[PDB]
RNA sequence: CGAAGGCCGGGGGCUAGAAGGCGAUCAGACACCACCGUAUUCCCGGCCGUAAACGGUGCCGCCCCGCGGCCGGCGCGCGUCCCGCCGGCCGCCCAGGGAAACCGGGAGGCUCCGGGCUCUGGGGGGAGUAUGGCCGCAAGGCUGAAACUUGAAGGCAUUGACGGAGGGGUACACCAGACGUGGAGUCUGCGGCUCAAUCUGACCAACGCGCGCACCUCACCAGGCCCGCGCGGUGGUGCAUGGCCGCUCCCAGCCCGUGGCGCGAGCCGUGCUCCAUUGCGACAACGAGCGAGACCCCGGCCGCGGGCCGCGGGACGGCCCGCAGCGGGAGGACGGCGGGGCGAUAGCAGGUCUGUGAUGCCCUCCGCCCUGGGCCGCACGCGCGCUACACUGGCGGGGCCAGCCGGCGCCCGCGAGGACGCGAGCCCCCGCCGUGGCCGGGACCGCGGGCUGGAACGCCCCCGCGCACCAGGAAUGUCUUGUAGGCGCCCGCCCCCACCGCG
């Protein structure tokens, strides 16, 4: 079951060569890093809501 | 050497000195 | 990514000083001013121009927000009809032991 | 794989279009689908060019999905475009979540890498792979190479968390 | 080697001799006087999830307690960790936190 | 009297823990890290007498610009404060001092040298050793030489280089990928081996590099003319030199006049941004210059002129929003123009004397020429490449398109090529073969027919013969738009001849 959520914000690149970025979504604002090139208000699937980025 | 290391060989040193002095 | 090197600025500074009446902060009018040679400007080559000219017209519209050395000094000399001058523990003590009081 | 990235109303009479999709960022998110795949199609090295060759390849897999699903191929490739590529990838690698435009990628990749292998050295045509690539992972069948991958990269990322 | 610091290196005035502590990070023994020292209030819960512990909470008035710790480390774990930096020479003598 | 460790005799025994044991790591690990643990750590009565026992600064006394903080005692003032005094502990600091770092409550009042007292030193080693003495249960401690050896050791400070040091930037160096190379055969260069000679240079920045070796070239071997049939000299020395090139480095760096600091080596000048020591802004520095940029060549779009070439216009971070400049939109041929040329100060015992009538000093009279041979010889290891391993393919017939600029007509001949005269491949379409080292792949070899040239050993064509190779270990390289890759075409050296380099 997984869910649908949708970029609020991008907020920088993570790791130490690019690669992932730290991005606000959505009644929550949880944090999370995605791989692949993200704008604003893109749809992503979550296999879960319970873990949360670092920082 | 470093010169603690130097003064624990010299005493050791002294010290066998000693002893073999002491026969005879 | 285009940073302008001090041959353009120190240029277009007395280029907008001598020539305020002239340059409209549109950028035309401008690339024709950067041209003549009665408002004497030997610009050795039209890209160097347009650069310069392009760096004039944006000097224009910064003046908005000579004409302004004119009214600084003619406010610097206005003495008001008033006089700006017209309770103490420690004074009082100091004017009793200077005068009158 | 989102409606935002898969363009379908932007297609022609045929893929090739001359179009500088690559020169800015998120240009080719209005490249046509089936361009794309043309694009991944000639991708073995002995073949780069050659899309006039691969735009008839792609051409004579469409009237065999049509006679064996009886459906229209672009709805079952939009289908097999969206089924696979994966959700969650791994990159001390520590779980993360993929793009949309990322997932459209690997998916079309995939697709055109599976019929690739499917074709070397057998009897069977590349295109009669490639309709059997499409018509599979459309589906969800464990015998597509795009989703046996996809299931691949999804448990790597699950014992990962 | 010249003397570095007017301090020596530690705030040692008027005595002979200081108690000892030990590093909370490599427990080496440090004096006193010389031990690097700070310290901290805190929430012990994160504040990311500061909110969601005091709506799920049945007692009315409620205040999440805090933490108060005094931690101290020695020279090599201070710079090692960066709680102090190594300093240009003009900037050893500022005091000001 | 005297930290800790240590010793003698009693007591006690939680923790940690020399020694010892054991698990890892590592070439080894008897160490660092993990685990278990004896003396010890604690009490009592003694012994020992040492520590970077440090402020590396002996004790008593006098004078000494100032601004602050804290501790103890006391006094005056207002209405806790506030101003003093004595004693203590600290910070900053004018003068003065000093080799400087720095001191400044002295390390001041000192070559303008003298208040009192005690201790210690006299280049570096040998050596705190030998010997004797005193003390100690012991471990030690205190006192303490000489022969001999050596030209420096050492202090504080400057510039650079380096750091498994911190901080800030950056590049196809990595990320995401593509295409490879390394495995097969083969072209070419290198090392070794052989040889009468297989001429020689170079080991990131040597190794398709020193512009195509039958003769010539030619420096090398076997012979032979001249002055079989001084003058020269590619002799040496690029570690004796010029010039040109490469590299540090296409890095953003370098440096002058006047002032200022220091005894001096030296220093100053020399945060926010940009591709950039590009700029804003600040400053004991003020003002200039070089490198950067500007500049030159090419190519995209538009005008006037000529008959496509040759003269100009055009783009500027200019417009509109959001916060010197970073973002997002728009128009336009092109959006922050794009690909090249040039290329600072300072240097390296890279390269080159074998490119010259550049050239010093050495040595040869090894000059010039002719015939033949070698540079290409081959158990073997390496660098740059070429052609493949097939069906996204091989073959047969047809169709049709370039640019760097550029001859082809008519007969013979399967072809290759000859005698005689004058001004593109990929790809597309239609078939064939059918997963079989097969019709993939074309090395090796056997007859022939030609071309070049004084001369094949050089190259081309025809029939036949049909190697290895099934995508390649450990490793390893290049690359972001008309780009990678695929496909061919042309020029150079050139009698002939590209698997090469420039395009
Ligand atoms: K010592
Ligand atoms: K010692
Ligand atoms: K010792
Ligand atoms: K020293
Ligand atoms: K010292
Ligand atoms: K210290
Ligand atoms: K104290
Ligand atoms: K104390
Ligand atoms: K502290
Ligand atoms: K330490
Ligand atoms: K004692
Ligand atoms: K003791
Ligand atoms: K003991
Ligand atoms: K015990
Ligand atoms: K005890
Ligand atoms: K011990
Ligand atoms: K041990
Ligand atoms: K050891
Ligand atoms: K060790
Ligand atoms: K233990
Ligand atoms: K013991
Ligand atoms: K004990
Ligand atoms: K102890
Ligand atoms: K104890
Ligand atoms: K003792
Ligand atoms: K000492
Ligand atoms: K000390
Ligand atoms: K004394
Ligand atoms: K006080
Ligand atoms: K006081
Ligand atoms: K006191
Ligand atoms: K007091
Ligand atoms: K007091
Ligand atoms: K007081
Ligand atoms: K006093
Ligand atoms: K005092
Ligand atoms: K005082
Ligand atoms: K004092
Ligand atoms: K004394
Ligand atoms: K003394
Ligand atoms: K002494
Ligand atoms: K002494
Ligand atoms: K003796
Ligand atoms: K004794
Ligand atoms: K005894
Ligand atoms: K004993
Ligand atoms: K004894
Ligand atoms: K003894
Ligand atoms: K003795
Ligand atoms: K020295
Ligand atoms: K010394
Ligand atoms: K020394
Ligand atoms: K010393
Ligand atoms: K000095
Ligand atoms: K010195
Ligand atoms: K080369
Ligand atoms: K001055
Ligand atoms: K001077
Ligand atoms: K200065
Ligand atoms: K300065
Ligand atoms: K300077
Ligand atoms: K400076
Ligand atoms: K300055
Ligand atoms: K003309
Ligand atoms: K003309
Ligand atoms: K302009
Ligand atoms: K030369
Ligand atoms: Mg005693
Ligand atoms: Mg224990
Ligand atoms: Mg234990
Ligand atoms: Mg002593
Ligand atoms: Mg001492
Ligand atoms: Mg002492
Ligand atoms: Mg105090
Ligand atoms: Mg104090
Ligand atoms: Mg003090
Ligand atoms: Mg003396
Ligand atoms: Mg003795
Ligand atoms: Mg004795
Ligand atoms: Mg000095
Ligand atoms: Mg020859």
């Amino acid at each position: 079951e997984p869910i649908n959520a949708r970029v609020i914000e991008v907020l920088g690149r993570t790791s130490s060569r690019g690669g992932i970025t730290q991005v606000k979504v959505e009644k929550r604002q949880i944090i999370r890093n995605v791989i692949g090139p993200v704008r604003k208000d893109d749809i992503l699937v979550l296999m879960e809501s319970e873990r949360e980025a670092r920082r | 050497m470093r010169a603690k290391w130097a003064k624990k060989r010299m005493r050791k040193l002294k010290r066998k000195r000693r002893h073999m002095k002491a026969r005879s | 990514g285009k940073v302008r090197t001090k041959t353009i600025k120190r240029a277009a500074r007395k280029i907008v000083e001598n020539n305020y009446e002239s340059l409209k902060p549109k950028d035309f009018q401008n690339n024709k001013a950067i041209c003549s040679k009665r408002n004497v400007a030997i610009i050795p080559s039209k890209r160097l121009r347009n650069k310069v000219a392009g760096y004039v017209t944006t000097l224009m519209n910064r003046v908005v927000k000579r004409l302004q050395e004119e009214e600084r000094e003619r406010r610097d000399n206005y003495a008001p009809k008033k006089s700006e001058f017209d309770v103490s523990g420690a004074t009082q003590q100091m004017i009793d032991s200077i005068g009158f009081k | 794989s989102l409606e935002a990235y898969i363009s379908i109303d932007n297609h022609s009479f045929v893929p090739h279009s001359a179009g500088r999709w690559s020169a800015k960022r998120f240009r080719k998110a209005k490249c046509p689908v089936v361009e794309r795949l043309t694009n991944s199609l000639m991708m073995h090295g002995r073949n780069s060019g050659k899309k006039l060759m691969a735009m008839k390849t792609v051409g004579e897999a469409f009237e065999l999905i049509n006679l064996y699903t009886g459906k229209n191929p672009v709805q079952v490739l939009v289908d097999a475009v969206a089924n696979s590529g994966p959700r969650e990838d791994s990159c001390r690698r520590q779980s993360v979540d993929v793009s949309p435009l990322r997932r459209v990628n690997i998916g079309i990749y995939n697709i055109a890498t599976g019929a690739r292998k499917a074709a070397f050295r057998k009897v069977r045509p590349f295109a009669e792979c490639l309709a059997e690539e499409i018509m599979n992972a459309a589906a969800g069948a464990d015998k597509s190479y795009a989703i046996s991958q996809r299931n691949s990269v999804e448990r790597i990322a699950v014992s990962n968390r | 080697m010249p003397v570095k610091r007017r301090n020596n290196g530690r705030s040692k005035y008027n005595c002979g001799h200081t108690n000892i502590v030990r590093c909370q990070n490599c427990h080496r023994c440090v004096p006193k006087d010389k031990v690097i020292k700070r310290f901290t209030i805190r929430n012990i819960v994160d504040n990311t999830i500061a909110d969601d512990v005091l709506n799920a909470c049945v007692i009315q008035g409620f205040a999440i307690p805090k933490l108060y710790n005094k931690v101290q480390y020695c020279v090599s774990c201070s710079i090692h960790n960066h709680i102090v930096r190594v300093r240009s020479r003009e900037d050893r003598k500022i005091r000001t936190p």
